[PDB]
């Protein structure tokens, strides 16, 4: 679930909190418009991943609790996860991994979406 | 669905672009924290409304297409709606009506979520 994703984020980017991504670019937060940078892209496909997982019967990303582990910046989804958990989990760890590698631009945080996301 | 909700808004608040609500306070865009005002609380009740609808198997509030009529400040969800569609429609409608009765504070648009909702 998102509670677990918030924490996944900190595993790979301990120097930051998920909140730095809550309102970044044109997606990290919701969804619409043209990606702003690599980071704003990591979020685009994360949402897409969730969209693919929602197609998995009875699967609710933000609410499905999975079994994962964080070990010094590296994430691992465990095996006992149901088809839905495993998919969601992977979505989140790939996103978390993608956030750590992308550049964070202060200029693209807290942006006026009504002008950059049409 | 998102598109229908956008119309209800333009319906109850013609003097504003629906973008004026895509990033207002801590909840219009959906999140967490202390609602900064009446309008923000409107969005707070709306997210929670969506969360309950998600508990109905197969119900994706954000995508469920429903039947409604929006006629000059007047919003009507039609009976021909099923549980999921009926619940979703009442969320959006009530939120649209709610917006119509709450002052819109330009200060509260595109606020720093990391610092103000955390
Ligand atoms: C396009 C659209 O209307 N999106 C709505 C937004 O207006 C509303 O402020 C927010 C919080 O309730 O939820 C979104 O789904
Ligand atoms: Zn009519
Ligand atoms: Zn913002």
């Amino acid at each position: 679930n998102i509670k677990q994703f918030n924490n996944m984020i900190e595993c790979t980017v301990p120097a930051r909190s998920w909140w730095d991504f809550a309102d970044y670019g044109c997606y990290c937060g919701s969804g619409s418009g043209s990606p702003t940078d690599d980071l704003d892209r990591c979020c685009q496909t994360h949402d897409n991943c969730y969209g693919a997982g929602g197609g998995s019967t009875g699967c609710a990303p933000k609410s499905r609790t999975y079994t994962y582990q964080c070990s010094q910046g590296t994430l691992t989804c465990s095996g006992e996860n149901s088809a839905c958990a495993a998919t969601t989990c992977d979505c989140d760890r790939l996103a978390a991994i993608c956030f750590a590698g992308a550049p964070y631009n202060d200029t693209n945080y807290n942006i006026d979406l009504k002008s950059r996301c049409q | 669905n998102t598109y229908q909700f956008r119309n209800m808004i333009e319906c109850t608040v013609p003097s504003r672009s629906w973008w004026d609500f895509a990033d207002y306070g801590c909840y219009c865009g959906c999140g967490s924290g202390t609602p900064t005002d009446d309008l923000d609380r409107c969005c707070q009740v709306h997210c929670n409304c969506y969360r309950q609808a998600g508990e109905i198997s197969g119900c994706r509030p954000k995508f469920k297409t429903y039947t409604y009529q929006c006629s000059g400040g007047t919003l009507t969800c039609k009976g021909n709606n099923n549980a999921c569609a009926a619940s979703s429609c009442d969320c959006d409608r009530l939120a649209a009506i709610c917006f119509a009765g709450a002052p819109y504070n330009d200060n509260n648009y595109n606020i720093d979520l990391k610092a103000r909702c955390n």
